[PDB]
This record gives structure tokens, C-alpha cells and sequence, in this order.
């Protein structure tokens, strides 16, 4: 009945990008969609340590304002 | 053969909030964004191409058209993180020039950024000026006379000189139709200094005053692109 153990959603997210060779970001947006979690609380389901890894996408990709970027 | 193509970008009220001109946009490398001033807007003096941004603008996106990769790195990033779109002012397909001048007009009441603002302030130093050798010529002018008129009939040779010029317009004159002309003088510099005065007034109300814009338009930036 708990998901919350993010290590766990973690581990069980790279899992996602190893197989499905898929962008972190469509991954864990993907994750979130299929567990029924909104956005808007990624932050007790997601591990702080794969969100790295989407910033460094969105910098690389440029999807953000360069006002974003900085700071 | 050669002429100057006017282009013109536009930054509007939307239904879904106003957009902006700025160089703050996303989905575009440091290439483009290198060329742009503080403000979004290209240099006077670029050699642009086809494609190259020559003002950039931005326009909020609304949910609808969030894709849920967004909302997500929405909600890690802050509200202003995907917030809206570019849709700034490019060079057309094909073309090729050099910017040989740009124009902004800025609806009153929005808020004047730092470019617009530095050439307000540079503007008003003139205007200002203008008025000060405005005033020194009045003076030297007139005055010349002034102490003409007044040595001839009461001299003071040396003595008037000293004084301030502001005291040579209190000293009279045995009455006489000489003292009707030092009367005029001192009326015309007076009703002449103000009038100037009251022109620098007009000039400033100008210059910060906001321009007349259609509504909807918050502010127009003219880029004026020769073309061989």
C-alpha cells in the first residue's frame, strides 16, 4: 500500500531509462502517470538524486529560461 | 537593389497574461542569445542573416497546452521555470543585412527597463542642456544692451561690472524715455527666460511620457534592417 520509499522508486526508475532507453525527464513523468501521483508531489516519491539527473537534461536541452538556469 | 526594411515585433495582453520582450527566452542556444542586448533586441551595426533573432519576444504558454514533461519540471523548478514560449522577432528566409537602427515605443504605463531608461535619462541631460546656452545667449544678448543703455545716461563704468548681473536689472536711470527702454528689456528677459523655461516642461513630459499605442499593444520594438 506504501510507494514511499524513494530509494526504492529510484532504483526502480533507472531501471526505466537502462530498458526503455527513454529521456529521465519522459521517464519519471511517465512513473508519476502510472502511479497515479501528481507533479505536484513528485517530492515525497522521487529521489532527490535521479531529479539531478532531469536538471542536467533540461539545461542540455535548453527547455528552461535562461533566467532558470542560473539560478 | 539597397533599402531599408522596417520590421516591427509586437508584445501584446493576451488572454492568457502579457508578453514580454526580452532575451530571456527559452529553447534557443547561447548562439542566438549572444548576439542580443540586455533587452532582447539585436545591436545597431549587426550583420544578421536569415533565421538570426532580432528581438526577442515570449509568450505565456496556458495549461492546455502543457505537456505533462513540463507540468513535471514545473512543479521542481518554480512556476516561472516552462512558463511560456518564444515568439520573438526573427529575420525572414532568404534576407541579409546590416541593423542600422532600432526603435522602441513603450505604452504609458508599463514599466521602462534599463535600456529604455538610459536613453530617457541621456534625452533629458539634453533637453536640459539645450535650454542652459538657450539661457546664456538671453543673457549675454540682452544684456549686452543693458549695460549699453544704462552707461549711456548713468555710467558706471567700472563699478557695474562688479555687481551680479541679477543687481544691473535694480539700478535706475534719471526718468527719461532711457528708462523706459531698460523697462522693456527687463520685461522681454523675463517673459522670453520663462516661455524657454516652460518649453523644457513640455520636452520632459515627452520624453517620459508613454507613446500612443493601439490597445492591446504594450510596447512596439522597429528594427531597421538595410538589405542589398
Amino acid at each position: 500500500a506504501k510507494l514511499l520509499d524513494r530509494q526504492e522508486n529510484g532504483f526502480i526508475i533507472e531501471k526505466m531509462v537502462e530498458e526503455f532507453g527513454m529521456s529521465y525527464l519522459e521517464a519519471t513523468t511517465a512513473f508519476l502517470e502510472e502511479n497515479s501521483i501528481p507533479e505536484t508531489q513528485f517530492a515525497k516519491f522521487i529521489p532527490s538524486g535521479i531529479i539531478e539527473k532531469i536538471q542536467s537534461e533540461a539545461i542540455d536541452e535548453n527547455l528552461l529560461r535562461p533566467s532558470v538556469v542560473r539560478c | 537593389m539597397i533599402h531599408i526594411q522596417e520590421l516591427a515585433c509586437v508584445s501584446r495582453d493576451t488572454k492568457l497574461g502579457p508578453e514580454e520582450i526580452t532575451a530571456d527566452i527559452p529553447n534557443v542556444g547561447e548562439a542566438a542569445l549572444s548576439k542580443l542586448d540586455e533587452s532582447g533586441i539585436v545591436y545597431i551595426g549587426a550583420e544578421v542573416t536569415g533565421g538570426d533573432i532580432l528581438v526577442g519576444k515570449v509568450t505565456p504558454k496556458g495549461e492546455t497546452q502543457l505537456t505533462p514533461e513540463e507540468k513535471l519540471l514545473r512543479a521542481i523548478f518554480g512556476e516561472k521555470a516552462s512558463d511560456v514560449k518564444d515568439s520573438s522577432l526573427r529575420v525572414p528566409n532568404g534576407v541579409s543585412g546590416t541593423v542600422i537602427d532600432v526603435q522602441v515605443f513603450t505604452r504609458d504605463g508599463v514599466e521602462k527597463d534599463k535600456r529604455a531608461l538610459e536613453i530617457e535619462e541621456m534625452q533629458l541631460k539634453q533637453a536640459k542642456k539645450d535650454l542652459s546656452e538657450e539661457l546664456q545667449i538671453l543673457e549675454a544678448g540682452l544684456f549686452s544692451r543693458i549695460r549699453a543703455v544704462l552707461v549711456a545716461g548713468g555710467v558706471e563704468a567700472e563699478k557695474l561690472d562688479k555687481l551680479p548681473r541679477d543687481r544691473w536689472l535694480e539700478l535706475g536711470l534719471t526718468d527719461e524715455e532711457k528708462q523706459n527702454q531698460l523697462e522693456q528689456l527687463a520685461e522681454q528677459y523675463d517673459e522670453l527666460k520663462h516661455e524657454f523655461e516652460k518649453k523644457l516642461e513640455a520636452k520632459r513630459r515627452k520624453i517620459t511620457q508613454g507613446d500612443d499605442l493601439a490597445p492591446g499593444v504594450l510596447k512596439i520594438v522597429k528594427v531597421y534592417l538595410a538589405v542589398k
